[PDB]
């Protein structure tokens, strides 16, 4: 689908913004292992230190 | 005079008889003898122990049983029943002297001891108070509707004279009528005297409306209501909505020029409360040891699962979600910059007749700060913050709503589907920011709404359709559906054995309830939940990170392959939060591996059962290792 086909509004608001960011789910093991470890260190307290 | 001389009366009325100084001093002496010499033939003086207890607790309330006085001096009990006001004043003085017999410095601390008569025999409903009960002691039951704030009423009234500035002596304010002084005794003038509040002493005052309890009212009749005045020590005792029993003097409220609308010389009636009796999440030193003893059992958690809603049968995963929501995780804020929510939000989506409302009522009974609200209903606390002006009081008040009111607690929203737009927005903000921002009537602020939410909903069309996924069965949109940690879909599929056991359970519940006819006890369980919520705060350590990260990728790649709605990071956070909630039921300071496995089971079961049946068949076989 087009980027204006996924928005639930007109395409003029997209031109109205200064910087748009299309944020992805990369859907692979090498990234979500790192994300899972980051969140576990957040919950543990290592990331605070 | 003697007791037999007290039996005979000479004055026209009982009140004039007690008003005489000789009868008053005789009654004072007899009450002193009764208070100092009453024993229950067991060698102990209960009233001396009561005086010692009230002295050591620094309290102005003395509980005197009516049957003790009736057995001791029946004529004084009859005098108290007929003319309670001045005899209570006499026994106030007597009890004060009895207290000063033990503690000689108690007068400067209090200078007032209130005697509370308990176990009055005659029982009256509010619908049977009549002409004969005026200026007499009545014991009436009922439900408190609403109560006023605590106001200062003048007790020891002190004046000053405008002519000379001299400050006059203190005078006792009778509760019946206003007192006034006409002389100065310094400049000998009848000039305008003014009450100065800095040297005037006050008592507390409350006004409480009591209605007849709706269970006891005759069929066609409306519940009668009376108004009860609570004095200094009895203020803020009975909260509205509870059945209470008040003993007090039934008397007339005096008003100017009577009532012009009636055209008849009609007075209103009040009850000046003598005693209040109620017809608590405090753990003692033995209670915490009992909690530690019951926590060290290996199968404690399952017992809590078996303790959730005994009247509800067979919904074990729903009860597990209830236990997780009641105990809850721990909130956290790493470096102040990043906040992780620490309470489990449970959505019970079910067909009619799956007893979701009874589960909500059970949680309302069990939880500490539980607030019940609904979308379609009217006579309930709203979910939206507001600034409301009373039409009569003309006072602007800030209502935080059910979400702010359930802070550090649980909010139970029945009928989550037919909510309106403002309540949906309130729920969305209360789950995103855990706060509610108001800009109304010049008030711009934010209110903390750190509340767990246990919501109940009906699917679209009255049935869950397993062919369609969850989002198409519920009117709730994707962001509000994603905020729930446990997502219990319950459906009443036809199973013969399950139907037989359910029907047996319900019919047995009816036949136990007829008027002619291993679970933890509820009282222990409620304090256990409060204790585990308020003192445990579990924590997970670093060497378990290799398995949660493993199983996270294991669910994510399978969710990609199967093609359902994706597993995000929030499912991992829900795992880690449900683990911390399960660890609280063990009263454990750390998170164990079986704890994490049970949380993973809960999250996997909650994610699988909300799917299309094609997704269900693959996901059940792929995640068989984690469901076990
Ligand atoms: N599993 C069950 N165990 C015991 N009683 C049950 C069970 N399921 C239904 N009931 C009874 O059936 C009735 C259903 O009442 P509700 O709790 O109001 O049902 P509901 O789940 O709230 O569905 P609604 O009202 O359409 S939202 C009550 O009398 C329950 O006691
Ligand atoms: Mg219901
Ligand atoms: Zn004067």
């Amino acid at each position: 689908k087009s980027p204006g086909d996924n928005i639930d509004f007109q395409t003029t608001i997209l031109s109205r913004f200064d910087m748009i960011f299309i944020v992805k789910d990369d859907h692979n093991e090498e990234r979500d292992i790192s994300i899972a470890n980051h969140v576990i260190n957040i919950h543990t307290g290592n990331a605070n230190a | 005079l003697t007791l037999e001389s007290l039996s005979n009366v000479k004055a026209n009325s009982y009140s004039e008889w007690i008003t005489q100084p000789n009868v008053s001093r005789t009654i004072a002496r007899e009450l002193k003898s009764f208070l100092l010499e009453y024993t229950d033939e067991t060698g102990r003086s209960v009233y001396g122990a009561r005086i010692r207890t009230l002295g050591e607790m620094n309290s102005e309330s003395l509980e005197v049983n009516y049957r003790h006085l009736a057995e001791s001096k029946a004529i004084l009990a009859l005098f108290l029943a007929k003319c309670p006001e001045e005899m209570l004043k006499i026994f106030d003085l007597v009890a004060m002297e009895a207290t000063e017999l033990h503690y000689p410095d108690y007068a400067r601390i209090h200078s007032e001891i209130h005697v509370r008569i308990s176990d009055f025999p005659t029982i009256y409903s509010l619908r049977e108070l009549r002409e004969s009960n005026l200026s007499s002691l009545v014991r009436v039951t009922g439900v408190v509707t609403r109560r006023t704030g605590v106001f200062p009423q003048l007790k020891y009234v002190k004046f000053n004279c405008l002519k000379c500035g001299s400050i006059l002596g203190p005078f006792f304010q009778d509760s019946n009528e206003e007192i006034r002084i006409s002389f100065c005794t310094n400049c000998k003038s009848k000039g305008p005297f003014r009450v100065n509040g800095e040297k005037t002493v006050y008592r507390n005052y409350q006004r409480v409306t009591l209605q007849e309890a709706p269970g006891t009212v005759p069929p066609g009749r409306l519940p009668r209501h009376r108004e009860v005045i609570l004095l200094a020590d009895l203020v803020d005792v009975s909260k509205p909505g509870e059945e209470v029993e008040v003993t007090g003097i039934y008397k007339n409220n005096y008003d100017g020029n009577l009532n012009a609308k009636n055209g008849f010389p009609v007075f209103a009636t009040i009850i000046e409360a003598n005693s209040i009796k109620r017809r608590v999440f405090s753990w003692t030193e033995e209670e915490e040891r009992e909690f530690r003893k019951i926590s060290r059992d290996r199968g404690i958690i399952d017992k809590i699962i078996s303790s959730m809603a005994p009247s509800i049968y067979g919904h074990r995963d729903i009860k597990t979600a209830v236990a997780c929501s009641l105990f809850g995780g721990v909130p956290k804020n790493v470096n102040g910059k990043h906040s992780i929510r620490g309470d489990i939000n449970v959505l019970l989506l079910g067909d009619p007749g799956t007893a979701k409302s009874q589960i909500l009522k059970y949680v309302e009974k069990t939880a500490h700060r539980a607030v019940f609200a609904t979308g379609q209903g009217a006579s309930a606390v709203g979910l939206t913050a507001s600034v409301r002006k009373d039409p009569i009081t003309k006072e602007w008040t800030l209502e935080g709503g059910a979400l702010v009111l359930a802070d550090k607690g649980v909010c139970l929203i029945d009928e989550f589907d037919k909510m309106n737009d403002q309540d949906r927005t309130s729920i969305h903000e209360a789950m995103e920011q855990q706060s509610i921002s108001i800009s109304k009537a010049g008030i711009v602020t934010t209110l903390q709404a750190r509340c767990s939410i246990i919501a109940a909903a009906n699917p679209n069309g009255g049935r869950y359709n397993s062919t369609l996924p969850l989002a198409q069965n519920v009117s709730l949109t994707e962001p509000i559906l994603s905020r729930f940690d446990i997502l219990c879909v319950v459906r009443d599929l036809v199973d013969e054995e399950a139907d037989e056991r359910l029907a047996t359970f319900v019919v047995d519940s009816h036949v136990r309830s007829h008027p002619e006819n291993s679970p933890i006890p509820q009282e222990l369980l409620m304090k256990y939940i409060h204790y585990a919520r308020t003192k445990i705060y579990p924590k997970l350590h670093q060497m378990d990170m290799d398995k949660v990260s493993r199983v996270y990728a294991d669910l994510r790649r399978e969710s990609i392959s199967t093609g359902s709605f994706p597993i995000t990071v929030r499912h991992l956070e829900s795992i880690l939060r449900i683990a911390e909630s399960f660890a609280k039921m063990r009263l454990s300071e750390f998170v164990s591996s079986y704890d994490l496995d049970r949380a993973i089971k809960v999250v996997v079961d909650s994610f699988v059962d909300a799917q299309k049946v094609s997704v269900r068949r693959q996901l059940r076989r792929s995640f068989a290792i984690y469901t076990l």
